[PDB]
């Protein structure tokens, strides 16, 4: 998922390619044990085959140059023993799992605590796994903000216009 | 021996010049400059102290006139 | 709105001045030239400057307008190319010496280069100043990236050590070892360890303990320097010894020990200074000196002193 | 993907799968919804429910730092490729195991 | 050898006075040889010798040659030590803004040039520029350009126009004022002008100004051109083990600042174009500001790590800095901990000490006595003798402790109990052993408890050990009178074992010829421990002095209480046994005892009970079996019809009357009276169903039930419990406060199924997360508290004070909430007591109220008592000994150098735990209700103004005097008077919580003080927690410490000044020599908080709260700190004032006013 997601590379108006095939994960130089005993990350070699393309100029059609095909290493990765364990340095580590806000919509007003007569000021927060945060919310004047990374206010139709909305067209929606 | 302080405490009181008035009259047995007036019993200079406050024999008021007293004879 | 970004503020005022047209700078270099020639043709018109001239060639072989029209046109060329500094400065962003120190020294660099430039090759201004600058940035790093600073020379040891051990690594596939670096390079091998044993960055004595709560780095750190006080203690006493078991010495053989070896008193003497204070033979003193020894060697004279070993 | 069913669960929309980018529609919609909760029926997020807070693994979380690696390798990658050659490299040298 | 210390600014002068060199280069090490570089960070003829008395080249290594500087590398020859103190200095090319005082809020750079912040930062950065007396022509000398308007006027002003930029301007700007003719043309505007917010712009300003003026201090030295450097010792970089260093923060700040000063020096010498050196001028002076507090600049700069360098400043503030992590508290030589057991056969006044632990604690004494008792010739062989603990070490060992008090310490020291000193006894062992009595005290357990041992090594020190710190000095708590040392739960049981009477018990009814007859008999077997028997018993009174006079009687008592005869001493009534003897009866005889007898007695009665008690215990064979938690067979009955009454009500909700709230609240009030009726049922069942007969049909007495006696002695639980236990865990709240309609039925002999555990698990993980994070601001209010009072100490013996305050029993709904006893016992009396006929004097003006004379107001019912307090002492700089009164700790009065503030605010904080707390909080943060009360500022008629949106101006007119105070009302505010009617002072027009500040102005300083008392006590007794108001009052007087000059007259001060409340009393003192006064003084009330923050001395001040903000404020005005206080001379290691230092300070003083 990694490599698929990111490893594919194209040179900034050079088109030249670099892209991967397949990896694979080399036999550990050592055991658990010896790890243990001498001090070393129980980890497996990763080598990944890469194919790097070069495109003849002046070809938008996909005309390459020539391909080379290679195989190199990235890298050791620890591997997980039999129970669940890792040795990292010669000692027993355990990674715990983390129980984390999932990523989507929230809607979470406060629960009057902000102003004067307990108002219930709601606000929306979309979480992503990678990026950044984007949270609307509510004053007491009872307007709308949008506000991008938690950082100043800003009016919530600022978003819409800046997605190609005109006014007659953002009544219309709302 | 000793456990409570308080006949001490009765005879020169304030509960904070006792501690000064003993720790002057230890510090004189500690050093070889004075002697215990008080049988001893296996106890620490800062024990006999106290135990010659309680009789009565040591005060502030007569440490220091002892104290006069060996800087005028000192003359000789 | 506002900032205190110092990068930012940066940005701001060097973005303003238009990049530049081509044949603008070779229009700029003749500006600088003729502002030299000025000062060119002031120091020639002035008689005893020639006459001076010639004194000189002899030692060997044996105005304001012209300023500013260099000082303009030095301004205008390093202004015009602050942006070359920053596209090839961002590159050294993140090796121990910040982004602005980074655009500084890179910007002597520049402003060496315009120093230094020739337009009559030719050239673009580009190609020439990209030398200087990135000289200026690389040795600024290597001069004063480091809490220890090491020297240029070493540095450009440990960056090919460095480029070698990467290249290995994917050449063999899990790490060179030092023995396998002498192949590789051409080193005597023990240069390799002294070049990797060279101290890596020292660690801030603020860092975190695994707790990270209030246990730093600082706290496990003592005074190696520090007398422990049995050791004080033990120093008075056999200076106390020492002077109780001097004291029963005959007067010339304890004050010929007291002077020989430095007992309270100032630098220990000699055996002819000895004799010059005794007024007798240096063997006279040597033979003193190795009987007075013999007898506080003697046991029940130096018990206590051997309890002192 | 976790991320795309959540957001189209909390708009009740029926598509389980999607894209992993926002658009015009899940902006509006996300600003819809929360206008029908300030005055319609709608309920405040429980972040502490247990739909809410997902569970993240060693598989993941390692998956996710390779992949921090491998984004800090491709830099470096790019800014090689970005003058081409046809006989002098190889997919061995553009890439560095270091940062990995 | 120095009597206060003095803060300052720091001229350029005195910066390169205190150098010995300018740091040149940022080198520091040579990565090789690693000696420090020529003109580094670290530098030998800068900064010292890296080795004792050793040239750093090698042409001199002795001591002979001491004093002489190099030649080869001109080094000084030294100690090292010197690289402590040696400073350096930094020769800054741009002059650099001091960021604590541009960036204070308020900021003093721009305060003093009455220029905004923002402008000032923009001309510091580079973006604008600022006129320079730039000519009295067309621009003004505070006028602001940009880059537009400077050229503009460039071409069109070539001369008379002075603007520059960064801070050189900003120091040209400081450097053209003169203060004189500033502060004159801002006193003329404050006193021709009439605007309050201006008007206080215009006093700060002022105040600024004056103190500014007055000090030696010069405005441009806020502006550095010169930089000092810390000594390399304080920034060590020094070598970690495997060829790594650690290095400070500090050198990579002053790296920084090193290499972008070179960098400009270098530009100007290139003359490069103005841009970069601006640039360059930029980056040093975020360099300056990164090395001073790496804040206040948006981005704090890290490191190689991606965490932000530790600053300058950083170094000094917070929970950290140098005040309170090593001026305040210590690491300690002489000190061990371990694990704590119990070893009941101590002795109060001793403790276990294991026998390794003692050894490595008193090595030096042992070295001592082995050489002094000829054992070792040297110390080295004395060394070696302790290494193989030779049979001998032991000896010396016992003989070294055999009166050597340790303080042994528990962790959390709450109070002062928290520390204690015990004669140790040594034991072959690893856990130190701790008296029974004395873990209330600690609050400690022995369930993983640790205890901490330190040993006191001077003369006085053991003796104070001995005579303030002994366990058995310590036997009454210091917040309350009440015994500290009362047995717990074991000592507990059994004497209310052994104490209790049966009906049919072996051998009853015999007579007996004493106690010893009645121990033979019991421990012959041939009579019960409790069977009612008659005893010849002989009481001693001690009716008159001295005297004990012996009374022989036949008492009707048990064995078991004639047993327990034995241990009472002489002068106490035979009454006291012939009881059930629980927890509070053992407490109140121990007390008796003390107040009868004395210490001594007590101190032996209280060893004796403990060990009877657990003898007893164990002779008793108390026991827990699942048979002794009894259900009420009628707990299925109350359940079933509790259910049916539910069912029912749900039909009735299901029928359309009643709303599922209303339904939800009567289900509720149900099960609420069925719990309760299971609990009656299951006490009535388990306390005296026990039934047996006595030579007839049958009698009843009380259970033998093990729980039950637990419960009923108070060894250990409570009814609440018990009911947990047998009867129905009640309903359960869920976290929120919503009580769950469905109740747990089962209780815990009976499982709880998975529901019901669920529902328990919500309220006890909410218990544990609560008692957390609740610590944390009890220890937070401690400190303050603690930090208000630090500088009180009972000074003088008699103020002669007349004033004082009235108590009376607090009565709330018609019930007595705490009588009049517990509230004057142990308080001198301010003005003579009558009896409420007036017949005659009933007690003397000024006698300490002891339990006597309390007990004769007690038999005369006098409702009202006027008492001094410490709130209304004549004393300056601390208070006399009978405004306070009793020195609960002891009996005696209050002895005269006591720390009353510590001992009040430990007294207050440390049962901050058992509470709410917040409420206690607020009331000494003296923070004002949300929506307070609308007292009546004066007394008159009141009417009625406009009453437009702006709100209802209220007039309320004095029969004769002025009447220019009207106050604007809101409508909102529901009036409590009418609109035509006259009000008191001090009444109430609206209605709201009456904030302090109100109570003090209109009221007075006893309105005050008695609000604060009352809400605080009410708060702690609502949650049984019991504490004098002599702390509550110590708290509040600290809070009113403060006074404002409303007018000054012919006194040395202003209006606005805030003066400190005393200085103003000895000036309104020393001018009725004069006959000019004119001085008059509204009292302020500042919280804890404010009042501790705003005090005389700088160093308290800027130890605890907020650094940066005091310590600017003390440079800028120049305080000078004499120490007078318990912290400041805790931090440069000198005797306290307080207790046994008290004198010495004291004598100090004879000596300074000579
Ligand atoms: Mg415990
Ligand atoms: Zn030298
Ligand atoms: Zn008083």
């Amino acid at each position: 998922a990694a490599f698929r997601s990111v490893f594919p590379i194209q040179s900034y108006s050079g088109n030249s390619e670099l892209q991967y095939v397949s990896y694979r994960l080399g036999e550990p130089v050592f055991d658990v044990q010896e790890c243990q005993i001498r001090g070393v990350t129980y980890s497996a070699p990763l080598r990944v085959k890469l194919r790097l393309v070069i495109y003849e100029r002046e070809a938008p059609e996909g005309t390459v140059k020539d391909i080379k095909e290679q195989e190199v290493y990235m890298g050791e990765i620890p591997l997980m023993t039999d129970n669940g364990t890792f040795v990292i340095n010669g000692t027993e580590r355990v990674i715990v799992s983390q129980l984390h806000r999932s990523p989507g919509v929230f809607f979470d007003s406060d629960k009057g605590k902000t102003h004067s007569s307990g108002k219930v000021l709601y606000n929306a927060r979309i979480i992503p796994y990678r990026g950044s945060w984007l949270d609307f919310e509510f004053d007491p004047k009872d307007n709308l903000f949008v506000r991008i990374d938690r950082r100043r206010k800003l009016p919530a139709t600022i978003i819409l216009r800046a997605l190609n909305y005109t006014t007659e067209q953002i009544l219309d929606l709302f | 021996a000793r456990v409570t302080v308080q006949d001490a405490v009765e005879k020169i009181g304030n509960r904070f010049d006792l501690v000064l008035v003993a720790a002057r009259r230890a510090r004189q047995m500690q050093v070889g400059g004075k002697d215990p007036l008080v049988p001893e019993e296996n106890d620490k200079t800062t024990v006999i102290a106290l135990r010659e406050i309680e009789e009565g024999l040591i005060n502030n008021q007569i440490l220091d006139v002892r104290e006069r007293q060996e800087q005028q004879e000192q003359e000789a | 709105g506002r900032t205190t970004d110092p990068v930012r503020m940066y940005m701001r005022e060097m973005g303003t001045v238009e990049l530049l047209t081509r044949e603008g700078e070779i229009d700029i270099a003749k500006r600088i030239e003729d502002g030299i020639n000025q000062v060119q043709c002031s120091v020639a018109e002035y008689p005893e400057a020639i006459t001076y001239l010639l004194e000189q060639y002899d030692r060997v072989e044996a105005m304001s307008i012209g300023e500013a029209k260099a000082r303009r046109a030095k301004k205008e060329m390093v202004e015009a190319n602050l942006r070359l500094v920053i596209s090839i400065a961002k590159k050294y962003t993140n090796r121990g010496l910040q982004f602005l120190d980074l655009i500084q020294e890179g910007n002597i660099g520049l402003m060496k280069a315009v120093d230094k430039f020739e337009y009559r090759r030719g050239y673009k201004f580009s190609t020439y100043a990209t030398w200087w600058i990135r000289q200026a940035i690389t040795r600024s790093i290597a001069d004063q990236a480091r809490t220890i600073r090491i020297p240029v020379h070493m540095i450009e040891t440990i960056n090919k050590l460095n480029r070698i051990s990467r290249q290995m690594l994917q050449e063999m596939g899990r790490e060179p070892t030092p023995e396998e670096l002498a192949e590789r390079m051409l080193m005597p091998e023990d240069k390799i360890r002294k070049v990797l044993k060279i101290a890596k960055e020292p660690i801030s004595m603020e860092t975190p303990i695994g707790d990270d709560e209030d246990s730093h780095l600082g706290d496990f750190i003592e005074d190696t320097t520090l007398e422990l006080p049995l050791d004080s203690a033990t120093t008075e006493s056999l200076r106390a010894a020492t002077h109780d078991v001097l004291a029963g010495l005959t007067a010339r053989e304890a004050k010929v020990l007291r002077m020989r070896f430095g007992i309270d008193m100032n630098t220990d003497y000699t055996l002819e200074e000895v004799g010059k204070q005794f007024d007798v033979t240096r063997e006279r003193i040597r033979q003193i000196e190795a009987k007075a020894l013999r007898k506080l060697r003697h046991p029940s004279r130096s018990e206590v002193l051997r309890s002192f070993l | 993907a976790v991320g795309r069913m959540k957001f189209n669960r909390s708009l009740l929309r029926e598509e389980i799968e999607g894209s992993g980018i926002l658009s015009k529609d899940d902006i509006i919609d996300v600003m819809k919804k929360l206008i029908d909760i300030r005055n319609g029926k709608g309920e405040v997020d429980d972040i502490d429910h247990l739909g809410n807070r997902r569970i993240r693994s060693v598989g993941e979380m390692a998956e996710n730092q390779f992949r921090v690696g491998l984004v800090r390798v491709e830099r470096a990658v790019k800014e090689r490729l970005s003058l081409g050659d046809l006989d002098t490299l190889m997919p061995q040298d553009m890439i560095n195991a270091k940062p990995i | 050898e120095f009597d206060a210390i003095k803060i300052a600014l720091a001229s350029p002068d005195m910066i390169r006075s205190w150098s010995f060199g300018e740091v040149k280069k940022p080198e520091t090490i040579n990565y090789r040889t690693f000696k420090p570089e020529r003109d580094g960070l670290f530098c030998a003829r800068i900064f010292g010798p890296v080795k004792d008395y050793e040239c750093l080249c090698g042409k001199y290594k002795r001591l002979k040659h001491r004093g002489v500087i190099c030649e080869k590398c001109g080094v000084e020859v030294t100690q090292t030590k010197v690289r402590r103190e040696r400073m350096g200095h930094i020769e800054l090319a741009s002059p650099t803004a001091h960021i604590w005082f541009l960036k204070s809020l308020p900021s003093r750079i721009g305060l003093l040039l009455d220029m905004p912040l923002r402008d000032i930062e923009r001309v510091l950065y580079f973006e604008s520029y600022v006129v320079i007396e730039g000519g009295m022509t067309n621009l003004e000398r505070q006028q602001i350009l940009t880059e537009e308007q400077y050229l503009d006027a460039l071409e069109e002003f070539g001369d008379e126009f002075d603007a520059k930029m960064g801070a050189e301007a900003i120091q040209a700007l400081l450097k053209s004022m003169d203060l004189e003719q500033e502060c004159e043309q801002l006193r003329e505007e404050l006193n021709e002008t009439n605007s309050e917010t201006k008007r206080k712009k215009l006093t700060k300003r002022i105040k600024l100004l004056e103190a500014f003026v007055q000090s030696g201090n010069k405005p441009e030295w806020m502006i550095l051109t010169v930089l000092p450097v810390l000594p390399p010792d304080l920034r060590p970089l020094v070598p970690l083990d495997g060829g790594r260093f650690a290095t400070s923060d500090l050198n990579d700040l002053y790296r920084r600042v090193i290499n972008r000063n070179n960098r400009l020096k270098r530009l100007l010498d290139l003359a490069a174009p103005d841009i970069i050196v601006r640039n360059e001028k930029r980056m040093l002076q975020e360099a300056v500001d990164a090395l001073l507090d790496n804040g206040r600049r948006g981005r704090a700069i890290t490191g190689s790590n991606k965490r932000p360098l530790k600053s300058l400043a950083d170094m000094i503030k917070g929970k950290q800095g140098r005040f309170r992590q090593n001026l305040l508290g210590k690491r300690v030589d002489y000190s061990g901990r371990s694990v704590i057991t119990v070893g009941p056969y101590l002795r109060l006044h001793q403790c276990g000490l294991p026998k390794k632990m003692a050894l490595e604690l008193f090595k030096p004494f042992i070295y001592g006595k082995l050489e002094l008792r000829g054992l070792a010739t040297t110390i080295k062989a004395a060394k070696k003798m302790v290494e193989r603990e030779e049979a001998v070490v032991w000896d010396i060992l016992d003989e070294v402790i055999r009166e050597h008090p340790v303080l042994l310490n528990r962790a959390p020291t709450l109070h002062r109990l928290g520390i204690q000193a015990f004669e140790p006894v040594l034991i072959e062992g690893k856990a130190i052993q701790l008296h029974p009595l004395v873990c209330a005290a600690y609050n400690a357990d022995f369930d993983g408890d640790q205890m901490a041992v330190h040993v006191p090594l001077t003369l006085e020190a053991q003796l104070e050990a001995r005579a303030l710190m002994m366990s058995t000095n310590n036997i009454l708590s210091p917040a309350n009178g009440e015994p500290i040392i009362v047995p717990s739960q074991d000592v507990v049981l059994g004497l209310y074992y052994m104490t209790r009477d049966c009906v049919n018990a072996k051998g009853e009814g015999m007579v007996l010829t004493g106690p010893k007859e009645a121990e033979r008999l019991y421990r012959s077997g041939l009579a019960s421990l409790h069977a009612r028997v008659k005893v010849r018993i002989t009481e001693y009174e001690k009716d008159a002095n001295g005297e004990l006079v012996a009374k022989t009687s036949l008492k009707d008592t048990t064995v078991g209480r004639a047993i327990l005869w034995m241990i009472v001493p002489k002068g106490l009534p035979y009454s006291i046994v012939n009881q059930a003897l629980g927890k509070k009866a053992i407490s109140k005889m121990l007390n008796t005892c003390y107040r009868i007898l004395g210490l001594k007695p007590t101190v032996i009665f209280a060893d004796q009970i403990m060990y009877t008690g657990f003898a007893y215990a164990a002779r008793s064979g108390a026991s827990v079996g699942i048979d002794d938690m009894v259900i009420p067979e009628k707990k299925h009955e109350i359940i079933s019809e509790a259910e049916a009454e539910v069912a029912e009500i749900q039909e009735q909700f299901q029928s359309g009357l009643v709303t599922a709230g209303e339904r939800y609240n009567k289900v509720i009030d149900i099960w609420a009276a069925a719990n309760d009726r299971v609990s009656k049922a299951m006490m009535d069942n388990l306390q005296t169903e026990t039934v047996i007969n006595r030579d007839g049909q049958e009698e009843k007495q009380v259970s033998f039930n093990s729980i039950y006696m637990m419960a009923d002695s108070g060894a250990r639980g409570s009814a609440a419990q018990i009911r947990q236990l047998a009867g129905m865990r009640g309903l359960m709240a869920k976290p929120d406060g919503s009580i769950i309609e469905t109740p747990i039925t089962a209780n815990f002999r009976e499982g709880l199924n998975v529901l019901q555990y669920f529902i328990s698990t919500h309220g006890a993980r909410k218990g544990l997360a609560d008692t957390a994070l609740k610590t944390a601001n009890s220890g937070y209010l401690t400190r303050r508290l603690v930090d208000v009072a630090q500088d009180l100490v009972v000074t003088e013996d008699d103020c002669g004070t007349h004033e004082g305050i009235m108590m009376t029993p607090v009565i709330e709904g018609g019930d007595v909430k705490e009588p009049l006893r517990d509230r004057v016992l142990g308080r001198v009396t301010a003005e003579d007591v009558l009896k409420p006929g007036t017949a005659d004097i009933l007690v003397p003006r000024n006698t300490l109220l002891h339990e006597q004379w309390c007990d004769l107001l007690e038999e005369n019912s006098v409702d009202a008592v006027k008492v001094r307090s410490v709130v209304s002492c004549d004393t300056d700089f601390g208070v006399c000994a009978h405004c306070y009164g009793r020195d609960l700790a002891r009996g005696h009065i209050i002895n005269k150098g006591e720390a009353i503030g510590v001992i009040a605010a430990q007294s207050i904080g440390e049962p901050g735990t058992q509470l709410g707390l917040p409420r206690v909080a607020d009331l000494f943060e003296a923070r004002r209700p949300k929506e307070p009360a609308i007292l009546a500022e004066i007394s008159g008629i009141v009417s009625f103004g406009k009453e437009t949106k702006g709100k209802r101006r209220l007039v309320i007119t004095p029969v004769d005097g002025s009447d220019p105070y009207e106050e604007m009302i809101p409508k909102w505010r529901q009036l409590n008077v009418f609109e035509g009617e006259r009000v008191e002072r001090g009444d109430v027009i609206s209605d709201g919580p009456e904030a302090p500040h109100d109570i003090l102005r209109l009221r007075g300083v006893h309105a005050v003080t008695r609000y604060i008392v009352n809400e605080v006590q009410d708060v702690y007794r609502l949650q049984g927690v019991k504490i004098n108001d002599k702390h509550i009052e110590v708290i509040v007087r600290q809070m009113l410490r403060k006074a404002t000059i409303v007018n000054a007259g012919s006194s040395d001060f202003l209006e606005g000044e805030q003066v400190e409340y005393s200085r103003v009393k000895i000036a309104n003192r020393e001018l009725e020599a004069n006959g000019k006064v004119g001085a008059t003084y509204s009292r302020d009330l500042l919280g804890i908080t404010k009042a501790s923050l705003a005090t005389e001395s700088f160093i308290s001040a800027a130890s605890f709260q907020e650094t940066t903000r005091v310590l600017t404020e003390a440079a800028v005005a120049g305080k000078r700190d004499e120490l007078r206080g318990l912290k400041e001379n805790v931090i440069v290691g000198r005797l306290i004032p307080a207790g046994t230092g008290y004198a010495y300070h004291q004598d100090r003083m004879r000596r300074r006013a000579a």
